[PDB]
């Protein structure tokens, strides 16, 4: 039994599959995030992202929270700097109330003054624990070096802000981008039927696109984060490739040869590049690996790495150079071959959970016209040649460097000097 | 009582003996606790159970100022469940408990994780019916009673690690397990 | 002129610092009271990673995600 | 996901040898007679699996991750790790190093360290108090 | 009635000056401040300049506190990056127990734990009260921005190092660079022959040099700090020219050609180039001038700018413009002249009193072998032509930028495109 | 009175009338100021003159909740030198004047002024 991807008057799409399940799960996926403020308003998407339990105009906090919990389901929201997704789980029959709850909470929430300004001093708290695993901060400084405008704005909330963002700010943002043609409903668990029936309500909201924002542009930046931890963390990229590209494949099939991460407890690595050349550079604790993420309108490539202090100029070397050996032509028939059974394997192991499942349905839909099944995908890993691997590699070693340090630096190098 | 004034905050276990695997009231049990689960950061209840033994209890991350209100809500809330508990509640425990076993029997691994375990405790994989079958006996009755066959009037063990100076005193924790209105 | 303040005109009070020590004759400017920052929320201690088996796997392979729910801990990738 | 489960963990060890069952679990995957050193963890490698073990008060696990395609060769190795592990000299070396290293540090969460003192002394004079890492000694 | 330089076999300075004056000065004059410190002891110097009152093996910190006020007298302590000075005023006959006071302070201090850990707090008090000027931590990114490692190192003391300076940091930075060849003793109100039996204590002192340090490193750096204010603070830098050269005299005339400061009260600043461009880009408040630094072995020479938050882009583009000009040779004769004159006045009114007087001498005292006297100063601006102005241009115009900003940068510009 | 609970600290300003330029009196007072100059932030004394009277006080910022205190510690320092002065003291006062005084008059700007 299959999905079915369709597309309604307003521009809203819907898609659903009847597995037999006893859990039935449904999630509202919004092109909306931190890429659409400006610094005018930075932080609303977070507190939008805190809020989702105050009073709306068609049901009271109080409601909304113990109706969910009597029940014994759950409302999760989960952003990016791209997409914001809302997402409920839920026994079978419990559906339609929990309906009108995602409804009023994304097409008429009521930001009243007072519950917002109570609601403020959590984002310090939720930025704390955030900011507890290091890669968390060293990450959102490398989109602040990466970028000039959009993809640079950040996850969490600017410290200068809490406590003054405003109600006006998240109506306004409401208002201008959650649009139904922004916008897509996608159910697990659940028969197209009675997913028209639940999409019948948003029949009457908000219509057309909004606004649309600006195109990303491309800082060769430094960031350097000076504390007192005897380990230094860094991060050094390059611009490679949008997403949903033949070019992007050639660069995942790139990072699995020099390594994406470890397979065996307590192992070794042998298989892996970069953790190999690092470990005769040093002898004491580190760690590294191959980065890679992608957007709409870009792409970053790079290596991250863990180290003592004073080995870290030894560290990020002996990792960059392994690169370059890439570049120059050195590359095997053996390791590629070893490095697309890793990324096969890899993704068809990360939609076995209908959470994630739900996920990458959803966010295909707001980006294609049809769902592309995983066959496709893995056929399309296939194609990629050692060439599209070596050009890959060129083009890192050719580009413009940007990078992120952060610890005790007495050691570590300046980008220019790589 | 290991005490270190220098950590920012107090960590505090409590328990009782829980039946072991094989026992039924496991189920009404966890019910129990759904419904128990503000003063201070982090709070959970748990039930760890081995052949022929167990533990059951909670645990808490306090201010060094804030300990003693703390044992006080929790110990409260154990008396309630035993003497004075009702069916809306129930209920509610009971469908937080079915979401629970649902959710967590998701991909492979849980699964394959779950046949080996249960094959070593119980010498039989349980099916979801099973257990649904054995949820839906539970009432308020049935917790009242079993609540008071582990919990009420029990000596606990203890442990504490941080600025525990606040922690009360053993005599004051086991005179809690009980009331004097009862 | 080698002195910073008869080279630097009207940036040699912050190319410069100094402190008065015990307490003089005359009254000086700018007496600036002191507003100061607020503390920030109180933590447990970290854990150190001194083996190359603690370490292994933190490395960032992917960007991040930030998650929260009504009743679940709110968390990062 | 296929894997062994062994009805074996730390309430079966006795003073003398607590600890033993963690001390295995750290070369468990570092070589059998069969593939000595590294060839077992790079054929795990090679086929995009993955491999994974732990160790409880009353159970012990290994387990692999595979794609369907690889029953045949996932059994084998399985099989092959249970009964032909070369426990060579060398290696216990390293491991006992690791280990004392990984137990000189404060290396562990608050968590952990209360509900081991609450073992303790729930179980005191019985096997269940006893750690399943086991004392330094 | 003149001055008199003299050496010591220890290779300390000493100098002095009877002026008639009814209040004494005695200022001692050290080679050190935080350009000597490294990533492992940041902020040493800072507590240095606050401890200089705690008790020390010849005096209780209580006899030094109140003998001080008893006769009405000061101590204070000034620093730089590269020079700290200790300095004592009072009246006629009361030096003697005062240099007691001195030669214990700066030769034989205690550092007990107590009175250390006591005295940390109020670090962070001091940085308050200086960060309230906007003016300063401008300055002090710009400084982190221009170079990599040792001009760098910040004034104040990090903030994740407050109550974690230690005694035997305080001890080993004393021991190994206040150090009797680094210093000179100066004395105006006093005559040689008891200036002589002052200097006559520090005999027995640690003697030769110390730890020379390292040579300071360019960096093209750039540093953006992002808050709500309405008004943004910007500086664009490059290097210049190295303290006491006559290309540094070549620089101070081009500073003044383009605008160093105003001379009417509420006046219009016909005078400055950089004004009357600024003004006819923005129609609102603002504020521009020019900037010079010079150190041992290296400086800094640029623009410092203010402005409305939507009119940076416009502000910071017409002062460089106008720079520009010049470079190109539009400069006359009859700016020339004016520049020289408002600087020849300028200087000889930043000597007027007897307390910069002696910092200007104890400035000399450090770095030459004898006292330059204003004349042989105000012959050496004279002595620079236009082509050398029109050359410090055209360094400026054509060497490697940095920059810092500060303020709400939705319309500050990138260092890259400028 | 001008009260506004928002700002942060409080500032307080309080005096008696002071006799004026032409007096002698106003040695002897400035001496006992420098004999008055922790609770809190910042405090200062000042005299004021004009030709036939003027203001002779005191000023200073305090947390909301050290006001009462502050103004105790002040007017007992004030009833303290009314009663019970000590020459020791004195001396340091007129100490602390000459070296005001002398230092003041440094450089033309302030001499013209005065
Ligand atoms: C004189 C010499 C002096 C010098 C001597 C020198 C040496 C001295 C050394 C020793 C010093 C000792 C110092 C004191 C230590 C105190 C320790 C302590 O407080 O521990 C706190 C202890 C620790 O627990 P916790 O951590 O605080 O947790 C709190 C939880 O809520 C825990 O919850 P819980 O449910 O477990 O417990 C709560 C409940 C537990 O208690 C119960 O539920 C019942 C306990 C047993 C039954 C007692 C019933 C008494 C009823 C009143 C009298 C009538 C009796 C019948 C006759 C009717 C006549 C018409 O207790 C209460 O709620 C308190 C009140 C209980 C009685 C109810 C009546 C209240 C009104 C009293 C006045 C009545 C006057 C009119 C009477 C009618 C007309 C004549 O907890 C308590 O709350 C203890 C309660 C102690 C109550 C004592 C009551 C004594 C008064 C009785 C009545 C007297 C008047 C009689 C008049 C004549 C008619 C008969
Ligand atoms: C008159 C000559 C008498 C000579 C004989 C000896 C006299 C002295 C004997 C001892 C008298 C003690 C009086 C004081 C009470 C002592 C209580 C005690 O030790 O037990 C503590 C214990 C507290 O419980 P915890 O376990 O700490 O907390 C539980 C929380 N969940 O005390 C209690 O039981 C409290 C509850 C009340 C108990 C009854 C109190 C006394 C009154 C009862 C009878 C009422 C009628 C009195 C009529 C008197 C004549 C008009």
């Amino acid at each position: 039994q299959d999905l079915e991807f369709t597309k309604l008057p307003n521009g809203l799409v819907i898609a659903s599959l009847e597995n037999y399940a006893p859990l039935s799960r449904i999630g509202l996926f919004i092109k909306a995030g931190s890429r659409y403020e400006d610094s005018n308003n930075l932080g609303t998407t977070h507190l939008l992202r805190l809020a989702s339990s105050l009073t709306t105009k068609g049901a009271s906090s109080f409601k909304i929270t113990r109706g969910i919990e009597a029940v014994g389901s759950k409302l999760s929201v989960t952003a990016t700097r791209e997409t914001m997704a809302y997402t409920v789980e839920c026994l079978r029959g419990d559906v339609d109330i929990l309906m009108e709850f995602l409804l009023n909470v994304t097409t008429a929430p009521e930001f009243r003054r007072w519950e917002v300004a109570d609601l403020q001093p959590q984002l310090k708290i939720d930025k704390a624990v955030a900011f507890q695993n290091p890669q968390t901060h060293v990450i959102e400084n490398l989109h602040a070096a990466a970028y000039r405008n959009a993809l640079a704005n950040p996850l969490y909330c600017p410290d200068y802000r809490i406590g003054k963002v405003t109600s006006e700010e998240l109506h306004y943002f409401v208002q201008n981008h959650f649009t139904s043609a922004r916008m897509a409903l996608i159910g697990l668990g659940v028969s197209h039927p009675v997913l028209k029936q639940v999409a019948e309500q948003f029949l009457n909201m908000r219509g057309g696109f909004g606004l649309s924002g600006v195109k990303a542009k491309y800082r060769g930046g430094e960031i350097r984060e000076q504390n007192g931890d005897s380990l230094v963390h860094a991060a050094l990229v390059a611009e490679s490739a949008v997403a949903g590209s033949a070019e992007a494949n050639a660069f995942s099939v790139l990072q699995h040869v020099l390594g994406a991460g470890p397979h065996i407890k307590r192992g070794s690595n042998t298989t892996s590049h970069l953790y190999q050349a690092v470990a005769k550079a040093t002898q004491q604790p580190f760690d590294v690996s191959a980065f890679n993420a992608n957007y709409s309108d870009s792409g970053l490539f790079g290596i991250y790495t863990i180290s003592q202090a004073t080995a870290a100029g030894d560290v990020i070397k002996a990792a960059y150079n392994q690169v370059k050996t890439i570049a120059q032509g050195n590359l095997s028939n053996t390791d590629v071959q070893a490095a697309k059974n890793k990324l096969k394997a890899g993704y068809l192991m990360s939609v076995e959970s209908s959470e994630r499942f739900l996920e990458e349905v959803g966010s295909q839909a707001l980006v294609a016209g049809s769902y592309v099944p995983p066959s496709t995908v893995l056929q399309q890993i296939d194609s990629v040649a050692n060439a599209d691997v070596i050009n890959a590699a060129k083009k890192f070693v050719s580009g413009q460097k940007s990078m992120v340090a952060s610890g005790n630096l007495g050691h570590t190098p300046f980008v220019d000097e790589l | 009582r290991h005490r270190d004034d220098a950590l920012p905050f107090a960590h505090v276990a409590i328990a009782v003996e829980g039946p072991g695997w094989a026992s039924p009231d496991n189920v009404a049990l966890q019910v129990a606790n759904a419904i128990i689960g503000k003063l201070c950061q982090s709070f959970q209840t748990f039930s760890i159970c081995y052949a022929d033994t167990g533990l059951l209890g909670a645990h808490f991350v306090c201010d060094r100022m804030k300990i003693d209100d703390m044992m006080f809500v929790l110990q409260g809330q154990w008396m309630r469940l035993c003497t004075s508990a009702t069916e809306s509640e129930v209920a509610r425990g009971k469908n937080i408990l079915r979401n629970a076993l649902v959710s967590h029997l998701d991909g492979t691994t849980p699964v394959c994780e779950d046949i080996g375990r249960s094959l070593l405790t119980y010498g039989r994989r349980i099916p979801l019916a099973e257990w649904e079958s054995r949820i839906a006996e539970v009432d308020a009755s049935v917790v009242r009673e079993i609540c008071s066959k582990y919990i009420y009037d029990q000596c606990p063990a203890v442990a504490g690690y941080g600025p525990i100076e606040q922690l009360p005193d053993y005599n004051r924790i086991r005179s809690g397990m009980f009331w004097l209105r009862f | 002129m080698l002195s910073v303040a008869a080279r630097s005109g009207p940036f040699a009070p912050v190319l410069s610092a100094t402190s008065r020590g015990v307490a003089g004759a005359l009254r000086p400017l700018v007496q600036a009271t002191v507003p100061a920052t607020p503390e920030p929320p109180v933590l447990d201690l970290k854990r150190p990673f001194l083996s190359r088996e603690s370490l292994s796997g933190q490395a960032v392979r992917r960007p991040l995600v930030a998650s929260v729910g009504l009743n679940v801990p709110a968390s990062v990738c | 996901t296929v894997g062994v489960w062994i009805d074996v963990g730390s309430r079966f060890e006795t003073e003398k040898n607590n600890g033993a069952g963690y001390f295995l679990e750290h070369l468990a995957f570092k070589g059998t007679k069969n593939r000595p050193g590294s060839a077992l963890e790079k054929e795990v490698e090679s086929m995009g699996a993955h491999l994974n073990a732990y160790s409880t008060r009353e159970h012990t696990a290994y387990y692999i991750k595979a794609l369907s395609k690889d029953l045949p060769k996932v059994v084998e190795l399985l099989g092959d790790i249970v009964q032909n592990c070369s426990l060579e000299d060398s290696q216990i070396e390293k491991e006992r190093d690791v280990i004392l290293r990984e137990m000189q540090e404060n290396d562990a969460s608050m968590r952990d360290v209360v509900f081991d003192y609450l073992h303790a002394t729930a179980f005191q004079g019985t096997p269940l108090a006893q750690t399943v890492e086991g004392p330094s000694e």
